[PDB]
């Protein structure tokens, strides 16, 4: 099936120049475009970088550009991301979100893994404005993200995209464009809400949905995620 | 047996006796108090350039936005129709193809020619590359059209003047009509998809059940090979396209003839036909390189699209009306509106 | 004014644009050979050497060759005829043998006719290949050519008749102008066919180029 | 007498009679024939033509280089009108001398061009070069007018107006002892271009004989159009080239003191030169007019 | 055999019992339908350029 592995993590020392790489297998590695999400150990996601299918376009995030550099080797089905000047902000559990760009497609479908890396001692604020709510199984909830800017498009669509990071597990996407349900997910999921003013329903939770909600904004980058709103009992 | 051949020249001659009764009034007669549409100026709002060879087919999807072409360079093409962006581009076994559908679920795509194979290709996989889910193998003749009744049901017309029903989660052939004397080379699903008629190179039109196989009626008419057929909206009528230079418009619930859509300074070939939304427009593709639009009730030319370079063999209209793709053996679609 | 989105489609669609075309471009560099006649002729003897349409692939002199044997195809020919268009030329294989009965030669000068006058092959070469010459030779040797030809007036040679029988073939063309007719002989000694298939390509795509430098 | 000293060098320049006595006309008979030859050709390239194959690409370009040259004929018919009083101001002269340099090695090179073209047509039909794209015709036909223009831009650079006598002059053509870029680009536009084009018509001749193709009337017309291509070229062409050769011989031989000897090789050059111009005025004729297609 | 004249026998006799309507009745129907749906074709009515998605 469908698998993103990645390694290259440890103890790094400051000025390091270590190397991460991911190795794809059960897709079409050649088209789709491919993401480094990285998310602190107790912060939430952030955007790295992206190249897209072809290595036609690259981005990087502020706090990274210059510094580090995003490759992919279509041959063997493999991405890469060289780091240099690694910090201590830079301590962070990387993912390698794969990305397919077409009329009706769901970027971000799938994470990888995630793989550690501890260094040894204009952007849209989208904002979530809740860290914790109790719910009990059973009960229907309603997470709520709100944006800066108006993520309403002039082609009609707003680029917003949910995401669950259930404990110990990669993030998984639910909702994408702020209407669309992912493949695989249930329909108790659902999202809806206007510009700057989103809304995630589940109704009827039960169990396997607590964890920590992140809402991401595809308007433009650089891709920013919300605080996570989290779940428990 | 010269009394089995008695027998069925009878039946013959009542059949006529009793379309003859119920011939009370033509359309024309009726529809001349009916104000003309007036001219019709359509422009070519959009052209699809990716092609490389003769276009042979193209399909609209569910949405109006989607739309599948199918070329003799090997090649399925689904378009972006409002931004003319290239989705996706399914490379094809055989290159000699001469049908194209879309799923109503639009999670699929059909294709087939001159290989007698429909195959069935999956748009939607985690894979992220478009797949070949199923060949279907049961036809002895040219595959000339294929329409999806669902994402398990296909229904095909082919050149060994027999059009059969499958079940793609099989690959067998459900249910066989075998009741055409030519090649079959159109076929156009009721909107219900309860019902469907077949034109083939006998000149004669039938409607057939779906449901289970029998030729319901038998329409006739036309002096040469059908090579389009379409459902009005409605779905109580049908319109053909031959190449004696006519579009004729049959009834099934009276089962006769209504209107004949011919001019003298017409006289090459239909390749395709298809309505407008509400049934007020019947565009027709032809020979002379350009599209004929047609007044389906007063049966007057309301405008021409000419805008190709060579025969228009493929056109489709939107399912909420808003625009028309016109194919062409020039490896171009035009989106006119 | 296009979302990231819209670009990454767009960019999507020009690597989608940029494969299309390197398709065309790989495909227009094959010569496509259409493969005609009867059931019983040597077609499956000219195709030794290298359930619908039946794609021959094979290459000489460092050109890729592409015959569409669509001789399982029991359906009008008007319909599906009209797809070939455009194909470099025609390979016709009729059997010198045929002339015995059930009369065979006739029909193939029935299909030739109806193939080389028909309003898609206008300007298309058709390469006429004249299989079972030694077969033909033996019978020649005891049986009349005056079975298939009451009006001719010739020695029952194999010589005359070969000829006789290439003018009949060849005269059934109406446009002696704009399409020219290759015949050979076919025999099996060497690869001599391929040879001939070669040398008529390259004339035809020779006047294609003259043709399209506007010089022709 | 003379020794002008056009810039520096002192070119013996001459007036005569027999220049406005036979120039002035037919260059008028060439600028009417070559416009409207010309503006016919370029009207069917972009309205009925729409194929725009590379070698209908290398046409198009010829035509326009050839359209270029016939519109600025009437500046040197004004001038001639008169024993060279060039009253246009200067930009025009500069403006017209570079433009006319650059329109006959245009017209030169996309011919050459052309015939390479069918050349590799003929001799190699199973060549890539044959199914180049219009992308890449295009790239090598704006490649081609960049060396053209590089070439050519030494003339524009300069304030060509002297004042030989009570009269301006606008000829770049005079006859000065210190040769230049220009007299080696004047030699070279005929010479390696003539020899490029008599080896690829010979080839292309006798490729398309040798294969027995010499049988319908089309490669016949074909054979005598490749024939006739190189004739006018040549016909056109060498009557400037052989005077120019002359006149470099007197040069070496007389010492350049001396100019009445150059009297009458001088006079015959501009009307040697005058052919340049038909060779565009009936190039469309014989290349789009002539073709056998419309 | 004699099958194909059986079937087509068969055939005949099967379309011959079919409820017929009048012919002036069916394009009644047909012109009310037109009539009905005429305000929803974009083809019939040219709608403007603000709502129109090929607009462009
Ligand atoms: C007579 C002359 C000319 C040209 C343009 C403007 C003025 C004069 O023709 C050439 C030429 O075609 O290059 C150089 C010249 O001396």
């Amino acid at each position: 099936d469908v698998q993103l592995v990645e390694s290259g993590g440890g103890l790094v020392q400051p000025g390091g120049s270590r190397k991460l790489s991911c190795s794809a297998s059960g897709f079409a590695f050649s088209s789709f475009g491919m993401h480094w999400v990285r998310q602190a150990p107790e912060k939430g996601l952030e955007w790295v970088a992206y190249i897209s299918s072809g290595s036609g376009t690259i981005y990087y995030a502020d706090t990274v550009k210059g510094r580090f550099t995003i490759s992919r080797d279509d041959p063997k089905n493999t991405l890469f991301l060289q780091m240099t000047s690694l910090r201590s902000e830079d301590t962070a559990m990387y993912y390698c979100v794969r990305s397919i760009y077409y009329y009706g497609s769901s970027p971000f479908d799938f994470w990888g893994q995630g793989t550690t890396l501890t260094v040894s001692s204009s952007d849209i604020v989208m904002t979530q404005a809740t860290s914790s709510v109790p719910v009990t199984p059973g009960e229907s909830v309603s997470i709520s993200c709100r944006s800066s800017k108006s993520l309403l498009h002039s082609n009609g669509n707003t680029y917003l995209y949910w995401f669950l990071q259930r404990p110990g597990q990669s993030p998984q996407l639910l909702i994408y464009r702020m209407s669309n349900l992912a493949s695989g997910v249930p329909d108790r999921f659902s999202g809806s809400g206007s510009g700057t003013a989103f809304t995630l329903t589940i109704s009827r939770l039960e169990a396997e949905d607590v964890g920590v909600y992140y809402c991401m904004q595809h308007l433009e980058y650089p891709l920013t995620f919300g605080a996570g709103t989290k779940l428990e009992l | 047996l010269d009394q089995l051949r008695q027998e069925a020249e009878q039946l013959k001659n009542q059949i006529r006796d009793a379309r003859k009764a119920c011939a009370d009034a033509t359309l024309s007669q009726i529809t001349n108090n009916i104000d003309p549409v007036g001219r019709i100026q359509m422009r070519t709002r959009r052209t699809l350039r990716g092609h490389l060879a003769k276009i042979y087919a193209m399909h609209w999807g569910t949405d109006s936005r989607l739309l599948v072409s199918a070329s003799q360079d090997g090649k399925l093409i689904i378009w972006d129709s409002y931004t003319t962006n290239k989705v996706h581009a399914i490379p094809l076994r055989s290159s000699w193809v001469m049908t194209c559908a879309y799923a109503p679920s639009g999670n699929y795509v059909a294709c087939g020619g001159l290989d007698n194979i429909c195959s069935i290709y999956n748009l939607k996989t985690r894979e992220g590359n478009v797949r070949v889910s199923r060949e279907l193998a049961g036809h002895t003749g040219y595959l000339s059209c294929c329409r999806f009744l669902d994402d398990n049901q296909i229904v095909t017309s082919s050149g060994d003047t027999t059009c059969a029903l499958w079940d793609i989660e099989t690959g067998q052939q459900t249910t066989t009509f075998t009741g055409h004397t030519g090649d079959v080379m159109s076929l156009s699903l009721a909107p219900d998809t309860r019902l469907f008629v077949s034109g083939a190179c006998d000149a004669s039109a039938k409607l057939w059940d779906v449901r289970e196989g029998m030729c319901r009626q038998t329409f006739t008419g036309h002096e040469s090979d059908i090579n389009a057929i379409c459902f009005f909206p409605n779905g109580n009528a049908f319109a053909t396209g031959s190449d004696d230079a006519t579009c004729r418009l049959f009834d099934l619930r009276a089962d006769q003839e209504l209107m004949t859509y011919s001019h003298d300074n017409i006289i090459c070939g239909i390749t395709s036909v298809s309505f407008s939304k509400s049934g007020r427009l019947l565009l027709a593709g032809y020979d002379d390189f350009n599209c004929n639009v047609w007044d389906a009730l007063k049966a007057d030319r309301a405008g021409v699209l000419a805008g190709h370079d060579n025969r228009v063999s493929c056109l489709g209209v939107t399912d909420d009306g808003m625009a028309v793709a016109t194919g062409s053996w020039d490896s171009f679609l035009k989106i006119w509106n | 004014t296009l979302s990231a989105e819209d670009k990454a489609a767009v960019e999507r669609s020009k690597m989608i644009d940029r494969n299309l075309r390197e398709d065309g471009e790989k495909a227009a560099r094959e010569v496509k050979l259409l493969l005609l006649g009867a059931g019983e002729s040597g077609k499956s003897t000219i195709v030794k050497q290298m359930t619908g349409i039946v794609e021959t692939h094979f290459t000489f002199k460092d050109l890729h060759f592409k015959m569409f044997d669509v001789g399982a195809q029991r359906s009008e020919r008007k319909k599906w005829i009209h797809c070939f268009e455009g194909v470099t030329a025609i390979i016709f294989c009729v059997a010198l043998s045929d002339y015995d009965l059930v009369n065979r030669m006739h029909e193939s000068m029935k299909l030739f006719d109806s193939i080389c006058n028909n309003k898609w092959f206008t300007d298309t070469s058709i390469i006429l290949f004249l299989n079972k010459k030694d077969l033909f030779e033996e019978k020649i040797k005891k049986s009349p050519l005056t079975i298939c030809y009451p009006e001719y007036a010739g020695s029952n040679t194999y010589e005359e008749a070969a000829a006789y029988i290439q003018c009949q073939f060849e005269d059934l063309n109406k446009r002696k102008d704009t399409k020219e007719i290759y015949t050979h002989f076919t025999c099996s000694t060497d690869t001599k066919n391929v040879q001939f298939v070669f040398d008529a390509v390259t004339d035809v795509i020779i006047k294609n180029n003259l043709k399209d430098c506007g010089l022709f | 007498d003379h020794f002008l000293e056009i810039d520096k060098k002192n070119c013996c320049v001459f007036r005569d009679d027999f220049i406005v006595k036979v120039l002035p006309p037919v260059l008028g008979l060439e600028f009417i024939f070559g416009l409207l030859g010309n503006g016919l050709a370029l009207w069917i390239f972009c309205f009925h033509l729409k194929s725009w194959k590379s070698s209908r690409i290398f046409l198009f370009n010829l035509a326009v280089a050839d359209f270029l040259l016939i519109i600025c004929l009437p500046f040197l018919m004004d001038n001639y009108v008169r024993r060279w009083d060039w009253k246009f101001g200067d930009i025009p002269c500069r403006l017209m001398l570079f433009m006319l340099a650059m329109n006959r090695q245009g017209s030169i090179i996309f011919l050459t061009v052309v015939a390479v073209d069918r050349y590799f047509r003929v001799v190699h039909p199973h060549h890539a070069l044959n199914k180049i794209s219009n992308r890449t015709a295009a790239i090598i036909s704006c490649l081609l007018w960049g060396i053209t223009i590089g070439l050519t831009v030494h003339l524009l650079k300069k304030k060509m107006p002297i004042q030989n006598g009570g009269a301006n002059l606008c000829s770049s053509f005079s006859i000065c002892h210190t040769f230049q870029w220009h007299e080696a680009m004047f030699l070279l536009e005929f010479f390696l271009p003539l020899g490029i084009i008599l080896f690829c018509s010979a080839r292309i001749i006798w490729s398309l004989r040798q294969r027995q193709m010499d049988r319908h009337a089309k490669i016949k017309r074909a054979i005598t159009f490749i024939m006739v291509v190189a004739i006018v070229f040549v016909i056109c062409f060498l009557p400037s080239v052989v005077v120019r050769i002359r006149i470099f011989w007197l040069l070496h031989t007389s010492g350049t003191q001396n100019c009445e000897v150059y009297r009458s090789v001088d006079l015959a050059f501009f009307i040697t030169l005058s052919f340049t111009y038909m060779n565009s005025m009936l190039d469309p004729v014989v290349y789009y007019f002539s073709s056998p297609s419309f | 055999s004699i099958a194909q004249a059986r079937k087509l026998v068969e055939q005949l006799k099967m379309e011959a019992n079919i409820d017929r309507i009048k012919v002036s009745k069916a394009a009644a129907d047909l012109m009310a339908y037109c009539e009905a749906h005429a305000k929803e074709d974009p083809l019939l009515t040219p709608v403007p350029a603000s709502e129109n998605p090929f607009r462009e």
